[PDB]
């Protein structure tokens, strides 16, 4: 249903992992960079379809997925915005941190 | 850096300085290189018109109105080697830069790699050990009563001699280590 | 700390001091990554003086642009519906002065 | 002539613009001389106790042992009782906490007379 | 072969697991994801009731 | 996963045809785009809706008296 | 792999202070009674590929013949099919 | 306050960009005179605009930068640009990149920057704001040009200044590729991304011509 | 501008302030004072959701350009047609506010010259 | 980087180079062992202008305190070596 | 209650009868079972308390307390395993039993359903605490230490009995439950103004109280690692929770007494801050923090609004937490170096990776970086304080800001730049040392992802 | 979904516009939808189905609680605790149960803002009024309580502004 919502969550997780697996054998090797390279224009394809559709129809949603606390009459609960500016933003710094990326493997090789 | 400092410049050392300094901000100034050229030649000219002064009194009041004319138009923003103790990559390596001792605390695991270099350090430290016992009595006997006028040291005058205080300086880590 | 000599052989290049010499009663003060006393091209007084006098001169423009504006010629933009009272807060069961648009 | 530099405490004078350096006597020559003589023994004994095979530990300053104890624990036996010692601890620990009370008591006050007087509108303030 | 491993690793699983989080667990709750409200121009039509949005008032055109 | 290219030592240094063709490609696209557009849009550099002259308007429509009735 | 190539120096004889700058500066030098030592150690920079310049508007206008070349064959097709 | 503040940020970082001799502090003084003029841009109730110019700046600023990146990494980790020559022959997909990078900082038309600052100076000619804060963003943009100007000028120009052992190279895939990338974004974005987003304010369709021209004049 | 050279150098009570514009009644240039239109009815307004500030007497042109891009949505440069429309009608209001502040102008010009004329007459 | 692993003979070829181009010293006269003050004839001045000359052409400067007392090309060699840690 | 308490009693016996090289293992064992029963005492309840007994009862205010006070004992004989090595197995077991000693006493505080109990044991914390520190200090300021340390508190607490008692003669009752049930308005005389000063500066004295806080740097510099830990991360927050108790019976008085200490916490917070800035110690630098932190709890707890509460509990729980830790690195820089200077030993990270992250993490969360417990209790008084005025803002950013300082200058000062060059027996990180910095980091982070545990009775 | 009553988190009838393709391009969002439909959404409805019925093979229920009425503060004796503990267990109950009737109120009004768009200042009126009356009514009952809130304390209060109100409304009618 509605792949707006798992579209942009999907982007926002799928960055992380190479932070997750930091601790592993590849974060030893010479294929990280290559690893975080790929891994960001993957992000950035990926993201790359909401901006699709809000072009098309101009979606927008509010996702408050969990609730992390209760002060009384305050609620306070991890909620992401996927409005207009949020949507466009997202490819576009995607868009140039691989291109920044590419660079460091060159500019910052020894 | 690596040569003893003197108690006090003098006044050739001065002038000499200033000289390089008018020199370095005027090339930062003029930024092409044949209008370097010719202010050069012009400030050449103008330093070794009183080459041939002789007397004291009059040459120290020069280099004195020179030094202030020179903080006045000294370029606030000169140009600074990479390296230099201003430059933009000054301190940048010494992150890489580990003592040798740090060996001394590897893993058996660890020195089982790269057992000839561990074997050469290994002859390195018993040269020292040796060499330092030599040296201390050296200086000991070399040096006048009441300590040491400057921090100049004297080099080995014997066969199997070593210069003394010489294993910090020899075992520097490198300039640029990674 | 920032103004000793830096091609000197320091026991401590980074802090720039021997070992011996007596120390600063404020040597943290001073310390290359705080307050420094380096002397500059341009004097202190002079720095303070055009400093201030551009910030200040700034300031005083800017109010002066307050009082004369610009605009152009030009007269208020015209909403239909009462200059949209409903969709502007609303109450709608109060039944407000209406406001009429004069066409030119 | 040029326009004068003037130095101030945190721009101090180049070593270039002192007349100190230019008026040369020879009490000043063996003033140098014997600084650089102390400089190159202090030198000397720490390149010694530094370059020892034999030493295996951190290589004690009395300079940094004096600093050290001279700004914590040497304060008080040499702290005397004068009128600017005084008026300056007044101040400095006194002032602040005044002015402060005032302000807040101020500010304080003009809020709940509001409040008695009921123009406060204080809507939607749930959580205090 | 490490693209396609790639692609299914990092990409088809994380969406996976997102999908069925906001579809079965999410979106149990009310209020948690709220979307905005699709724009309606006259002439258009709804696929839940079927009624025909009326055209407008027929405004002068020229140029 | 460049090409080995030796220093010159105060000689110009050694260029590869790739990288000319490319840049001498990239500024004549640059350069086409630009002509294409303000041959295609010109409007969004010199304007489309000419700005009228007030003081050409008539007393008519602006609802001026000959200074006398009101 | 690194750059391990025996790389030779040009001969020092092969630089010269004519047709360059300097030259213009020697001139006014010498109408002083100055000459300038250093004047060859530079030559290099205005002899080899360094030798010639461009302005300022030349280089803005660095691929202007061909993108026009292409812009008018691009809009002739344009007329040629949208006159149709 | 907030179109105070902006104006008064680009015009001193303009001022304090014409003179500098470093290549990024030249980079970064610019950046910062245009978060100025975004701040402008925001305070006369433009928000969408600012958005929009936002996202341009990113393509033609990171172009600019890693085009400044290459030439420092080519010449040994020198940044003074008193000390490069002639590097438009030299390096030649470098100097491209950065004229078009600066061609699109100066808001030339058709390009990345026009969609974005050309608006932002039509908005605040044509609005109830400030004559100080008007006349401190035209001459910011005068200064944009001004800086863009030494910038190619002192790094592309003249005469070699570097040291004789020449080790300029470009010839490396990443580098070229991460850049032109970023070159064919700011040469399209603007135009593709203003042609797709919806209208989010009203425009400004009749304008004096002189004041529809300030822009290029004062560039 | 050259109405700010004016105000700002010359006499401002000629000139009218932007602010408190208009400062004379509709009716007292001529009294027939046509109605403007509104084409676009509340309701569909409010379904498009333009924008507070979008919801002018232009509206309908825009509703239309909105339907435009939604429908034909990978040519993103389909109808240019309701751009200009819109463009059209927006530099029509524009004009209608020019014209206001000239008529607004010539106004206060001659209700001046009233006052002068009447404190002249009252003089002799 | 990717700065070739500069070598003695390289420093020395570069050294005499910056020399011969200079025309105050005769290209036959002056070899690598040849002093500055005696067995050229140079000026306090002229040396100063040669270390410069030196410093932009390896890309480093020389403290004034070590640059003041380099008297001959093997000398200045043999510091720059010791400066950039050139064992061959 | 008794399932806590009966264990802890059999640490001691355990600890008597183990065998010469076997007494650190026993006891760190048994201290994290026992660590791992109290955990069981967070399940609560939104309705009065777990009264467990008529002499114990346990509230989500005692709770997080208790649980950091167990849990913080396998740390303190982790740390002080190092410096007693060339120790007598007589006076290792003694230390050991000083430590157990002080948990007891500790636990049965935090619970003390009556006035005079808690009292009682409020005050039988001192003897254990004073032993360590003037024991099994170095230095020769330890017994003066140990004076400041002990008659500051007196002299803070022997009026509070007098009025407990004095409170017991005319209520008639100083159980808890029926003091609050039973809880009267207190006039505004001069006999209720100096009641209400003999029950708030027992607790003021011990927060420590700007102006009351000289016997702290003292104190902690002089005692050994453990000493330092327990009273950086405990000891503190005695005065805090007995605050919390007794302010239920000092009002309306507390809407005016609070002036003279809400100023010389708000400012004091301040030169504290900018004390850190200027010192020469390690230890020094972590102790003021302290008390600047502690300040900042002094401020909620007088405000005295539901938000001021929570913040207090959640900011007591997050400063323990960090100031052991913090405590900890330094200890482990003092066992290599000797000095306890920040100057000396330089340049750290090269040296040692991992410590150095250990390091920057410890600061990041001294510096109150969300989402951390210590950010969320910041900020919880934050909004408290502007609620009660809105110039607070003024002075709480001024410390915010002035805390990020000096807590990098800590970072960049030990860590950073070059390494002393003398400095040649800088071994390798024990497993020990990484042990203890990990235990200590990651019951934070894993506390920010359930924070109604730390956030008090009123959350 | 039958989850959560309709009534409590009411919602519009959520009408949407028909597909009316103007142009012969295949749009790519229509294109893109059926592909992440056939390779995301089939096999996690494939999951849930399966994880469903084994779910299914083991029902088991739980229940709410529910909790008798006790007389309150305002019926207990001076010193009489029995009565004042379950009073007061009994007015933090109700406590609690206001701040969560606040809460849904809250969560009402944030749905709307973000459905409504555009129009939420007009469209969104109906909502802001029940929040209005909620918060003015839970203001009234337990603001400036303090930490140390009870039962009497809240009685203290309402009988203040009782005594206010009365007093104003004698003098209103003496006037
Ligand atoms: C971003 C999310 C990604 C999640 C992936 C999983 C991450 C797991 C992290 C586990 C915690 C690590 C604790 C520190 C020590 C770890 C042990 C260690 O030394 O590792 C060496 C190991 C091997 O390296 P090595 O070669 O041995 O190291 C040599 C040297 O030591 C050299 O070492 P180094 O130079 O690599 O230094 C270690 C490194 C990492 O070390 C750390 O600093 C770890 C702690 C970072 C935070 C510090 C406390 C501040 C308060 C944060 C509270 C967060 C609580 C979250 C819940 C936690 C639940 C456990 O330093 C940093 O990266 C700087 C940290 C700056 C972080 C700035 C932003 C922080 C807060 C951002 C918001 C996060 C919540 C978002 C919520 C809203 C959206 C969901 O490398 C690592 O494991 C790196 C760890 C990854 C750091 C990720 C930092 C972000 C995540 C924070 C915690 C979890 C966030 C939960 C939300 C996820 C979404
Ligand atoms: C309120 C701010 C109060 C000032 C705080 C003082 C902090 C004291 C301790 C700081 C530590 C000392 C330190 O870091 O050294 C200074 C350090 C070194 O100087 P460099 O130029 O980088 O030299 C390096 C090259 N050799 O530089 C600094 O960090 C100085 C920063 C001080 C900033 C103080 C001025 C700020 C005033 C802001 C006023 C504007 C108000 C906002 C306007 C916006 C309107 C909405
Ligand atoms: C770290 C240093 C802190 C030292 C402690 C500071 C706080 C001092 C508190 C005051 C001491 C007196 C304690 C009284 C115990 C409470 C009992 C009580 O309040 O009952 C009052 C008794 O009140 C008193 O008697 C108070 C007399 C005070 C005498 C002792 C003075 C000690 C110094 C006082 C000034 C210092 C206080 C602040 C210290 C500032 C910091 C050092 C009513 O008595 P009745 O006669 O039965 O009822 C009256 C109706 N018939
Ligand atoms: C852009 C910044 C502005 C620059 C302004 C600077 C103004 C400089 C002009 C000042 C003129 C002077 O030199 S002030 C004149 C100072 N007095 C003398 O020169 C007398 C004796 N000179 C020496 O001894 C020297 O060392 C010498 C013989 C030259 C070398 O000797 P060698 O080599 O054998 O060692």
């Amino acid at each position: 249903m509605n792949p707006f919502a798992s579209l942009t969550l999907t982007t926002l997780t799928i960055l992380t992992i190479p932070i997750m697996m930091s601790n592993s054998n590849i974060y030893k090797t010479n294929l990280y960079p290559n690893y975080v390279k790929t891994t960001v224009s993957y992000a950035f394809t990926l993201s790359l379809v909401p901006l699709l559709m809000f072009m098309h129809t101009g979606q927008e949603m509010i996702i408050s997925n969990w609730h992390w606390m209760t002060l009384q009459t305050v609620e306070l609960s991890l909620s992401f915005k996927m409005d207009y500016f949020s949507v466009m933003f997202i490819p576009v710094a995607l868009f140039v941190t691989w291109s920044i990326m590419e660079f460091s493997m060159w500019y910052m090789h020894s | 850096a690596f040569s003893a400092p003197a108690a006090y410049l003098t006044h050739q050392q001065k002038v000499l300085r200033l000289y390089k300094r008018a020199l370095r901000h005027l090339e930062s100034w003029c930024v092409h290189r044949d209008k370097y050229r010719y202010f050069a030649c012009l400030m050449r000219a103008r330093f070794d018109e009183h080459k041939n002064e002789k007397d004291m009194v009059k040459a120290t009041q020069l280099l004195r109105q020179a030094e202030e004319e020179f903080w006045y138009g000294q370029h606030p923003q000169p140009y600074i080697f990479p390296e230099s103790p201003g430059g933009t990559s000054y301190e940048r390596y010494e992150c890489y830069k580990v003592p040798e001792w740090c060996l001394d605390d590897w893993h058996p695991s660890e020195k089982a790699m790269y057992p000839d270099y561990f074997a050469k350090r290994e002859q390195w430290k018993r040269l020292r050990r040796e060499s330092w016992e030599r040296e201390v009595k050296q200086l000991q006997e070399e040096t006048p009563p009441g300590g040491p006028r400057t921090e100049a040291l004297p080099p080995a005058r014997k066969e199997g001699d070593l210069p003394p205080l010489w294993w910090h300086i020899v075992t520097r880590p490198r300039e640029r280590p990674m | 700390q920032q103004e000793r000599d830096p091609w000197y052989d320091w026991d401590h290049p980074d802090l720039r001091l021997n070992w011996g010499e007596p120390i600063h009663w404020d040597l943290d003060m001073y310390i290359r990554n705080r307050v420094d006393t380096s002397p500059t091209p341009v004097s202190w007084n002079t720095m303070c003086k055009h400093l201030f006098g551009f910030v200040a001169f700034m300031l005083f423009m800017f109010w002066v642009g307050e009082i004369y504006p610009s605009y152009q010629p030009v007269g208020p933009k015209q909403y239909p519906y009462n200059d949209l009272y409903l969709e502007r807060g609303g109450d709608p069961t109060k039944e407000p002065e209406p406001v009429v648009h004069y066409e030119i | 002539s040029f326009p004068k530099y003037k130095p101030s405490r945190l721009a101090t004078l180049p070593a270039t613009l002192d007349p100190a350096e230019y008026d040369i006597s020879p009490e000043t020559r063996k003033a140098q001389a014997e600084r650089l003589a102390i400089r190159s023994r202090l030198k000397r004994e720490y390149l010694l106790q530094y370059n020892d095979p034999n030493r295996l530990g951190v290589i004690e300053d009395p300079a940094l042992i004096r600093w050290t104890y001279a700004r914590s624990a040497n304060i008080y036996p040499n702290f005397r009782p004068t009128p600017k010692t005084s008026l300056l601890g007044a101040l400095f620990g006194i002032g602040p906490l005044f002015f402060w009370y005032y302000v807040f008591k101020t500010d304080r006050d003009k809020k709940e007379k509001l409040i008695q007087e009921g123009k406060l509108d204080q809507t939607f303030n749930i959580s205090y | 072969y490490r693209h396609s491993i790639f692609a299914v690793t990092h990409v088809l699983i994380p969406v996976w697991i997102i999908h069925y989080y906001l579809k079965y667990h999410v979106t149990a709750k009310p209020y948690t994801v709220v979307e905005r409200k699709p724009r309606i121009f006259p002439g258009d039509t709804i696929l839940e009731t079927g009624e025909v949005i009326p055209l407008m008032k027929e405004f002068p055109d020229q140029h | 996963g460049g090409v080995h290219i030796e220093p010159r030592y105060r000689q110009f240094p050694q260029l590869t045809r790739s990288q000319l063709i490319q840049a001498e490609f990239f500024s004549a696209t640059m350069w086409f785009w630009i002509l294409w557009r303000f041959w295609h849009d010109s409007d969004a550099v010199l304007g489309h809706f000419p700005y009228p002259d007030p003081s050409q308007w008539t007393d008519e429509e602006l609802g001026i008296l000959p200074d006398d009735e009101d | 792999e690194h750059g391990h190539s025996k790389m030779e120096l040009p001969d020092y004889k092969q630089w010269k202070i004519e047709g360059t700058p300097l030259e213009t500066v020697q001139e006014k030098l010498a109408a002083r009674g100055l000459r300038d030592p250093w004047g060859r150690n530079e030559a290099w920079r205005y002899s080899g590929g360094f030798a010639n310049n461009v302005s300022f508007v030349g280089a803005l206008l660095k691929g202007f013949k061909w993108g026009f070349a292409a812009f008018v064959v691009a809009v002739g097709a344009e007329y040629y099919l949208e006159s149709q | 306050m907030t179109l105070c503040l902006g104006a008064i940020t680009t015009l001193f970082t303009a001022l304090c960009a014409i003179t500098q001799n470093d290549i990024k502090k030249i980079v970064a003084f610019s950046t910062s005179s245009q978060l100025g003029l975004m701040m402008v841009t925001i305070g006369i109730n433009q928000p969408h605009l600012a958005f929009l110019h936002i996202c341009m700046h990113a393509f033609f600023k990171a172009m600019l930068f890693m085009c400044s990146g290459s030439i420092i990494h080519s010449l040994n980790d020198e940044q003074d640009i008193r000390k490069m020559g002639g590097l438009y022959k030299a390096m030649p997909f470098t100097t491209t990149a950065l004229i078009i990078g600066s061609l699109a900082l100066t808001g030339m038309p058709y390009l990345t920057g026009f969609y974005s600052k050309d608006l932002i100076i039509e908005a605040v000619n044509m609005s109830y704001t400030n004559a100080w804060a008007l006349l401190m963003t035209l001459i910011a943009t005068s200064l944009t040009a001004a800086y863009s100007t030494r910038i190619i000028f002192f790094a592309f120009l003249g005469k070699p200044r570097f040291p004789p052992l020449v080790l300029i190279n470009e010839n490396n895939p990443l580098l070229i590729n991460s850049i032109k990338r970023l070159l064919i974004g700011s040469i399209f974005a603007g135009f593709i991304i203003s042609n797709n987003i919806p209208p989010m304010t009203v425009p400004n369709t009749t304008m004096p011509l002189y004041m529809k021209m300030t822009a290029l004049i004062v560039t | 501008g050259a109405h700010l050279a004016r105000r700002y150098l010359g006499d401002a009570s000629k000139e009218p302030d932007p602010l408190r514009m208009p400062t004379f009644p509709p009716d007292y240039g001529f009294p027939e004072r046509k109605e403007r239109e509104m084409v676009a009815t509340q309701q569909e307004m409010n379904d498009a959701q333009l924008m507070l500030q979008q919801r002018d007497y232009c509206a309908h042109y825009l509703i239309q350009l909105l339907k435009c891009k939604r429908d034909s949505f990978p040519n993103f440069l389909a109808c240019k047609h309701e751009q200009h429309d819109w463009d059209y009608c927006e530099h029509l209001d524009y004009v209608k506010r020019m014209k206001e502040f000239e008529r607004e102008r010539r106004l206060l010009q001659r209700k001046k010259r009233r006052e002068q004329r009447e404190a002249e007459m009252a003089r002799g | 980087s990717d700065a070739p692993p500069l070598t003695l003979e390289a420093i020395k070829d570069r050294v005499l180079y910056v020399l011969k181009l200079y025309d105050k010293i005769d290209p036959e006269k002056l070899s690598v062992n040849s002093h500055f003050m005696k067995d050229l004839g140079l000026d306090s001045l002229d040396q100063v202008e040669i270390i410069m000359a030196m410093e932009d052409e390896f890309g480093f400067e020389i403290p004034d305190i070590d640059a003041e007392k380099l008297m001959c090309p093997q000398e200045i060699v043999d510091y720059i070596a010791d400066k950039k840690d050139v064992y061959e | 209650m008794l399932k806590i308490i009966i264990p802890t009693t059999m640490l001691l016996p355990m600890t008597w009868m183990s065998k010469h090289n076997m007494i650190w293992i026993n006891a760190t064992v048994h201290s994290l079972l026992i660590s791992l029963i109290s955990l069981s005492l967070l399940n609560q309840l939104g309705e009065n308390s777990l009264n467990f007994s008529l002499t114990f009862f346990s509230d989500s205010l005692s709770a997080p307390l208790l649980v950091l006070t167990t849990w913080l004992l396998p740390l303190m004989l982790m740390a002080s395993q190092s410096h007693l090595s060339k120790e007598t197995t007589t006076r290792k077991k003694l230390y050991i039993t000083m430590l157990i000693l002080l948990q007891l006493f500790l636990i049965m505080t935090f619970t003390a359903t009556e006035l005079i109990l808690f009292y009682i044991l409020f005050e039988a914390t001192l003897v254990p605490t004073l032993i360590i520190i003037t024991r099994w200090g170095n230095q020769t300021e330890r017994l003066n230490a140990g004076l400041y340390f002990l008659f500051y508190t007196l002299a803070g607490s022997l009026p509070l009995l007098v009025a407990l008692v004095y409170i017991q003669n005319t209520t008639g009752s100083l159980n808890f439950l029926i003091i609050h049930y039973w809880s009267h308005p207190l006039s505004n005389s001069w006999s209720n103004i100096f009641m209400w000063l003999a029950c708030i500066m027992a607790f003021m004295v011990k927060m420590p109280l700007y102006g009351l806080h000289l016997w702290l740097p003292k104190a902690h510099v002089e005692a050994p690692i453990a000493g330092s830990m327990v009273l950086a991360a405990v000891l503190l927050k005695l005065g805090g929770y007995g605050m919390m108790r007794i302010t239920t019976i000092l009002n309306p008085l507390t809407n005016y007494m609070a002036y003279p200490f809400l100023m010389l916490s708000m400012w004091g917070m301040i030169m504290t801050s900018s004390i850190c800035l200027r010192q020469t110690d390690l230890k020094s630098l972590i102790a003021y923090s302290s008390v600047s932190h502690m300040a900042l709890v002094i401020v909620a707890i007088m405000i005295q609004t539901p938000w001021s509460f929570m913040g207090a509990t959640a900011l007591m729980i997050a400063h323990g937490l960090t100031s052991s830790m913090l405590f900890c690195l330094a200890n482990t820089n003092y066992e290599r170096v000797h000095s306890r200077t920040m100057i000396l030993a330089r340049g750290l990270q090269t040296l040692l990776p991992l410590m150095a992250t250990w390091w920057l993490v410890a600061s990041l969360t001294n510096l109150a970086l969300p989402p951390s417990i210590n950010l969320i209790g910041e900020l919880f008084i934050i909004t408290a304080s502007f609620s009660w005025s809105n110039i607070t803002i003024i002075l709480m950013g001024m410390n915010m800001m002035i805390t990020a300082l000096y807590s990098l200058y800590m970072l960049i000062t030990t860590q950073r730049g070059k390494y002393t060059h003398h400095i040649n027996n800088i071994k390798p990180s024990f497993t020990r040392e990484n042990a203890l910095m990990a235990l200590h980091i990651l019951p934070l982070l894993l506390l920010t992802l359930n924070p109604k545990m730390i956030l008090g009775p009123l959350y | 979904p039958d989850s959560w009553d309709k009534d409590v988190y009411p919602e519009p009838p959520r009408r949407t516009p028909a597909p009316a393709p103007q142009t012969s391009l295949p749009n790519p969002v229509t294109y893109l939808t059926k592909i992440f439909d056939l390779l995301v959404d089939r096999p996690v409805t494939l999951a849930r189905e399966f994880i469903e019925q084994q779910h299914a093979k083991n029902r088991y229920y739980y229940y709410h609680r529910e909790f008798r009425r006790v007389p309150d503060i305002t019926e207990c004796e001076e010193k009489d605790i029995l009565c004042m503990f379950e009073a007061e267990m009994q007015w933090r109950r109700d406590y609690k149960v206001d701040q969560e009737i606040v809460n849904i109120i809250q969560e009402r009004l944030k749905a709307c803002q973000q459905r409504e768009g555009e129009s939420y200042r007009q469209n969104c009126a109906k909502e802001l009024e029940q929040f209005t009356q909620v918060s003015k009514a839970f203001q009234d009952r337990y603001s400036d309580l303090g930490a140390h809130y009870s039962a009497r304390k809240c009685l203290a209060k309402q009988k203040q502004r009782m005594l206010a109100e009365r007093k104003a409304a004698k003098e209103a009618a003496a006037a």
